[PDB]
Order: structure tokens, then sequence, then C-alpha cells
């Protein structure tokens, strides 16, 4: 009755999930030391938005160094880590959801204010400032994660499979609301107040458009189908493949979500600094530094 | 690029001076042109900025009594700074980016990645009613 849907949803996971994290894996890696290593040679002196995007490329690492696990235990349908690295697993993905959005939304009101107040003056446009806004990021989406910790009660399966439904939904319902929706609107909300400077006086938008587009479109199908699924196990649910196929639709939006990590580090090339300028410039200086010998140079001139 | 800036001495309170930044060989046609200051011990302050696109940005402190220019022919950027008080004492140096349209978006950041400066300026804002008092 249901068993096509049942054969998709283990070729799904088998094929599609391992393929696509291992995809992710490779883009995410490459994508993100390149930005860590270039902020770490380049960047000698760091403002809100390096902060910030320094902060999201940690965030990415910690989710990325995961997909390994993820792909092998989904390539042999056996998950082989044991409980404690499931756990810790479940938790980087989602800190690296949620971090990822508020990090962005912390560079969008970076970028408004660097608009009106180009010499960063204010307590809020300081580096300082950035580092402490930093580390509330990472304690509030701690604590907006932790509360999954009682819904792993009853291999590694993924949140919206275990614990009450009718507990899991609310649960859900509110992380969708805070991890994801408010944090979208606040970078919509300031969205429209550049807008309003700019049209009283067009690239400061383009990063705001970018993480507004980004977000909505890699978010959305993933935090639909994560409610509809917990939903779907309720007993009020109507019986039939419709539970099995949203298991399938489900499946097919999470690495959708996940593209997240490998292709945010697309923010650093939106800051204004001409970053991919000095990215070649320096791996240049390190071509250079072979044919020259300064050593001698100094010596002799 | 050699950078070497002009004007700047001892002006009274409600004194204005106009500092010119000169590049003695060529013209500062594809730079952006920032003019910072620096008073004893304390941090390097950006105080006004133009870009190659001829847009201005000047800092709170400063906005409403400086105005940064280009000349006719473009070759020199001048500082008009009126109703100076002493705390616009500090030496006056002007910083050139290659990247035109990248300086003005954040000076103070940006300031760090610029290799080409000026000697600096000394402007000292003074009385002689303090002097003497
Ligand atoms: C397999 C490659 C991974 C790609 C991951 C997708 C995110 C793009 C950034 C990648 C960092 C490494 C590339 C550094 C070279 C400069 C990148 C660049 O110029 O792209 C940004 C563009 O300027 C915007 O307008
Ligand atoms: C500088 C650029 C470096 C680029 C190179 C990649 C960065 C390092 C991380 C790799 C992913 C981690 C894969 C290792 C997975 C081992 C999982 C584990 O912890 O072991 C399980 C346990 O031993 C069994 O019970
Ligand atoms: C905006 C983009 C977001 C991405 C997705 C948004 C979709 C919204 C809801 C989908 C519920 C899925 C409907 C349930 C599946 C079909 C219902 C049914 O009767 O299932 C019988 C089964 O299909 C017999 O083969
Ligand atoms: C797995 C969870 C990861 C936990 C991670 C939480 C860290 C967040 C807190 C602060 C910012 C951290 C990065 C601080 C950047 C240091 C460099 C800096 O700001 O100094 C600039 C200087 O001018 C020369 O580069
Ligand atoms: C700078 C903050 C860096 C790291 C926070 C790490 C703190 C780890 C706290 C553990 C939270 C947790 O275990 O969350 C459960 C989640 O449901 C998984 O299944
Ligand atoms: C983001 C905002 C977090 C606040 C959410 C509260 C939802 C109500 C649920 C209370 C917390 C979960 C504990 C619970 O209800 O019990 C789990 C049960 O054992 C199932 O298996
Ligand atoms: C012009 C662009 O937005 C600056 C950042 C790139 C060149 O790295």
């Amino acid at each position: 009755s249901c068993e096509n849907w049942l054969a998709l949803e283990n070729i799904l996971k088998k094929y599609y999930l391992s393929a696509f994290y291992g995809i992710e894996f490779i883009v995410g890696m490459l994508g993100n030391f390149t930005v860590v290593f270039g902020y770490l040679f380049c960047m000698k002196n760091w403002n809100s938005s390096n902060v910030y995007l320094f902060n999201l490329s940690i965030s990415d690492l910690a989710f990325l160094c995961t997909l390994p696990m993820l792909i092998r235990s989904y390539a042999t349908g056996n998950w082989t880590y044991g409980d404690v690295l499931c756990i810790s697993n479940r938790y980087v993905l989602h800190a690296n959801l949620y971090t990822s959005i508020l990090f962005l939304t912390f560079i969008s009101i970076d970028r408004y204010l660097l608009m009106k107040f180009p010499f960063r003056e204010h307590i809020l446009q300081k580096k300082e400032f950035a580092i402490l806004i930093s580390l509330a990021v990472w304690v509030l989406v701690t604590l907006e994660v932790l509360p999954m910790l009682t819904f792993i009660t009853s291999s590694c399966v993924d949140y919206a499979s275990s614990g009450n439904p009718k507990y899991s939904l609310i649960y859900s319902l509110c992380l969708t609301l805070l991890g994801f929706l408010i944090p979208l609107s606040v970078m919509c909300f300031f969205y429209y107040k550049m807008v309003v400077f700019l049209k009283k006086r067009n690239k400061p938008l383009r990063l705001v458009v970018l993480a507004v587009v980004i977000f909505s479109v890699l978010f959305t199908p993933y935090h639909i189908m994560r409610n509809v699924r917990i939903a779907s196990r309720l007993d009020s649910w109507p019986q039939g493949c419709s539970q099995k196929a949203i298991k399938c639709l489900y499946i097919l939006t999470r690495p959708l979500a996940f593209l997240n990590s490998a292709v945010n580090p697309i923010f650093y090339f939106l800051v204004g600094d001409h970053f991919r300028d000095m990215l070649f410039s320096k791996l240049r200086q390190y071509f250079k530094s072979l044919t020259s010998f300064r050593l001698l140079e100094v010596l002799f001139q | 690029v050699q950078l070497v800036e002009s004007g700047g001495g001892l002006v009274q309170p409600g004194g204005s001076l106009r500092l010119s930044c000169e590049a003695s060989g060529y013209t500062l046609a594809n730079y952006a042109i920032g003019w910072f200051r620096q008073a004893p011990g304390k941090e390097r302050e950006g105080v006004s900025c133009i870009s190659s696109g001829g847009s201005t940005v000047y800092s709170e402190s400063v906005k409403d009594r400086f105005t940064i220019s280009r000349d006719n022919a473009k070759k020199i950027v001048y500082l008009q700074m009126n109703s100076l008080q002493p705390e616009d004492t500090a030496v006056y140096y002007c910083a050139a980016d290659p990247f035109g349209e990248r300086l003005c978006i954040d000076p103070n950041t940006f300031a760090g990645y610029l290799e080409t400066w000026g000697q600096g300026t000394q402007v000292t804002v003074s009385s002689l009613e303090v002097l003497f008092q």
C-alpha cells in the first residue's frame, strides 16, 4: 500500500542525502578555509562585520566537520559512532542554522549603521561590542536548541522523528518563530530603513537583499516540512501514505536548508573591502617570494 | 603615489584653515582621499573622505564645519575647516585608496589597508586669552 514511499525514503537517505551532503562538505570546507585563512593572513584590523563573518565561518566548520559521519551512516544505513556524537552532531547542525541567520541579522544592522555613520562613532559599531554580541548569539541559540534534549526520549534519528509529537510541534513552531521568522523580519525591517535613507539622498543593499533571499528560499521548505512532519506523527493525523509521503518531502528539504553552510561564505565579498583582490594579491606575494631573494637584495643593494 | 599635506598652523577658536593634500607627480583621479587626525596620546580618528566618484563623508565631530573637495583639474584634495575649536588640535594626515569607491564606506577600518599616507601637518587651535590666563 505504502511500500513505494518506503522504498523511495530508503533511496533518498542512502543516495540523495549522502551525495548532497558530500557536495556541501567539499564546497563548504574549501570556501570556509579560504575565507578563514584569508582573515588570519590579510585582515589585521577587524570591524563589526569582520567579527560576525569570522563567527559565521566557525559555526559552518563546526557543522561541516560532522558531515563525513552523516554521509557514512546514510550510505551504509547504520550509525556506528554512538549516542554522545549523535547528540553533539544534532546540536551543531541546529546551532549552525540559527547562529547563521542571527550573524547575518547583525551584519545587516552593521551595514545600515555604517551607511549613516561611516566613521563607526557609535558603541554598536565597535569590534568589542561585536565580540560580546557574538558570544550572546552562541548563548541564546544554545538555549533555543537545548529543549530538543527532552525530545530525545524514545540509530541517529532526525529531531522530527523522536519524542511526543504534541509537545514537539509546539517547540518546533516556537523554534521556527524565534530562530527563523523573527531574525528574517528583523533583516527585512533593516532592508526597508536602508532604502528610505538612500531614497532621501545600491551597493550596501546587496548583502541584506541576498541574506533575505538565501534564508527565505533555503529555510522556508525545511521549516514548513519539519512542522508538517511532526504534526503527521500525531494520533489525530489521517491514516494512509500521507505520513510516508511527508517523510520523503521532509528529507528532500533538509540538505537544501544545510546548503547555507556552503553558500554563506559569499557574504565576505559583500562588505566593500575588496577582500577578493586582497586574496589574489597575498597569493601572488607568496608566489613572487619564490623567485625574489629579499635576504640577498638588502645585503647587496 | 607620494602624498604631502599643506596648510595648518596656529588658529584662534572660531577661526578657519584650509588644508591641502597634493600628489606632487600625478593626479588623484582613480583614488579615494581620506583626512585623518591624531591628537597626542589619542587614537587616529577619521575626519573626512572623498570617493573617486566625488561622494563626501564626514565624522559626527566635524560635520557642518568641514568640507572636503577636489580642485578643478582634480590634482589636489582640500579640507576647509571652519569654526575650529581647541579639540581640533591634532596632526592632520591624508591617505589615498587606489580602490576609489572603497575607503569612504568605512574610513577608520579601511585606512588600515592603505600604504600611501602623507607626513602629516600640525593644526593648533589656541587663543592668547588661554595662553595668558
Ligand atoms: C569550490 C569553491 C567553493 C565556493 C563556495 C561558494 C561561496 C563563494 C565563496 C568561496 C570562497 C573561495 C573563493 C575565493 C575567490 C573569490 C570569490 C569571489 O570572487 O566570489 C565572490 C563574488 O565576488 C561576489 O560578488
Ligand atoms: C586546514 C584544512 C583542513 C582540511 C581537512 C578537514 C578538516 C578536519 C576535519 C575533518 C572531518 C572529521 C572526520 C573525522 C571523523 C571521525 C569521527 C570520530 O570522532 O570518531 C568516531 C569514533 O572513533 C568511532 O566510534
Ligand atoms: C513553499 C515551498 C515549501 C515546500 C513544500 C510545501 C508543501 C506544503 C505542504 C505539504 C504537505 C504534503 C501533502 C501530503 C502528501 C500527499 C497527501 C496524501 O493524500 O498522500 C497520499 C499518498 O501521496 C498516496 O500515494
Ligand atoms: C562550536 C561553537 C564555537 C564557539 C565560538 C564562540 C566565539 C564567539 C565569541 C567571540 C568572537 C570569536 C572570534 C573573535 C575574533 C578574534 C580576532 C579579533 O577580533 O581581533 C581583531 C584584531 O584587530 C586582529 O585580527
Ligand atoms: C566590490 C566588492 O563588493 C568588494 C569585495 C570583493 C571585491 O572582494
